C-alpha cells in the first residue's frame, strides 16, 4: 500500500541493475518515510504506452500486472535530489496490484 | 510576411525500440567528441537519453546533428527531408563523413610524430655508438 | 561469468541478463513474461 | 560535506565544524556554547 514509483523512461529488465532519477520531488517524501524502518526496500513496476505523470497517480490499471520487488543498495544524490538505485531481484505477478 | 508552423513530425505509437537509433546517434556523438573533442563533454552528460527529459525529440536530434562540421547546405538538405528515419540516416551520415577525416588526421599525426621519434631515437643510438667507440682507445695517437 | 565454470546455479537469471541485450520494446518483454513455460519464452526469445 | 547531498542528517554538527574555523578567543567559544536557542548561537556566531 505504497504509491507506484515513477519509472519515467527507464526500462528495468529482470536481473539487470538500473538507476532511477525522477524529476519530480514528491517521491523523496516516500524515500524519507522508509529510513526509520529496520529493513530498507522498494518495489519496481513498468509503465504502459503513452507515459503520463498524471496517469501514474490517477489510475492503477495502466501499470502492467507484472512487478519486481528488490532491496535498496545506497543513496547518492550527486546532481538531483531523487537518485535511487533499482534492481530486478524478485519477479512477481501480484494477484491484484490495486 | 505570412508564415505558418507546418512542423510535421510523425512518429510511431510504439515508442520503445524507436529510440535505439537515437542511442546510436549519441554513441557516434560520444565517439566524435571523445576522439575529436570540439566542445566540452559535460553537456552530453547534462542531456542524456536515459533521463526521459527529452520532451522534444526533434530538438534533441537537431542538437546532436549540430556538432557535425558538414556545410550549411547539408543542414538545409536535412531539413528538406520529411521522414524521421531519413533525417536520422543523414545525421549519422554527416557524423561518419566527418569521422573518417578526423580519424585520418589523428592517425597521420601520431604516425608522423612516431616517424620523428624513430628519426631521433636512431640518432641517439648512433650518438651512443660514437661516444662508446671514441672512448675505448687513445684516439689520435698517430704521431 | 562463463558457462564452462558451472557456477550459473540459477540459469533463469543469466538468461534474463542475456535477453536484456535484445532491443525489443518493453511491451514485447511483458508479452514474453506472459509465457509460463520455459521453451515458449526460449523460442520467442530466439525469434526475437 | 555539501548542502546539496542532503546527507547532513545533523546540521548542527556541520555548523559547529564551520564555526570551529573562527579565530575568536576561547571565552567566546564557551559563551557561544552556553547559548541554548539555535538562532541566538547562530546570530552570535555571525556577529563574531
Amino acid at each position: 500500500h505504497l504509491p507506484l514509483i515513477a519509472i519515467t523512461r527507464n526500462p528495468v529488465f529482470p536481473r539487470f541493475i538500473k538507476i532511477i532519477e525522477v524529476k519530480n520531488k514528491k517521491l523523496v517524501e516516500l524515500l524519507r518515510r522508509k529510513v526509520r524502518l529496520a529493513q530498507p526496500y522498494v518495489g519496481v513496476f513498468l509503465k504502459r504506452d503513452d507515459s503520463n505523470e498524471s496517469d501514474v497517480v490517477e489510475s492503477l490499471d495502466e501499470i502492467y500486472h507484472t512487478g519486481t520487488f528488490a532491496q535498496i543498495h545506497e543513496m547518492q544524490d550527486l546532481g538531483d535530489k531523487l537518485r535511487m538505485i533499482v534492481m530486478g531481484h524478485r519477479r512477481v505477478h501480484i494477484s491484484r496490484q490495486l | 510576411m505570412v508564415e505558418v508552423e507546418n512542423v510535421v513530425h510523425e512518429d510511431f505509437q510504439v515508442t520503445e525500440e524507436v529510440k535505439a537509433l537515437t542511442a546510436e546517434i549519441v554513441k557516434t556523438i560520444r565517439d566524435i567528441i571523445a576522439l575529436n573533442p570540439l566542445y566540452r563533454e559535460s553537456v552530453l552528460q547534462m542531456m542524456q537519453a536515459g533521463q526521459r527529459v527529452v520532451d522534444n525529440p526533434i530538438y534533441l536530434s537537431d542538437m546532436g546533428a549540430a556538432l557535425t562540421g558538414a556545410e550549411s547546405h547539408e543542414l538545409q538538405d536535412v531539413l528538406e527531408e520529411t521522414n524521421i528515419p531519413k533525417r536520422l540516416y543523414k545525421a549519422l551520415s554527416l557524423l561518419k563523413k566527418e569521422f573518417e577525416l578526423s580519424k585520418l588526421q589523428q592517425r597521420l599525426g601520431r604516425e608522423v610524430e612516431e616517424k620523428i621519434k624513430q628519426t631521433h631515437r636512431k640518432y641517439l643510438l648512433q650518438e651512443q655508438l660514437k661516444i662508446i667507440k671514441k672512448e675505448l682507445g687513445l684516439e689520435k695517437d698517430d704521431k
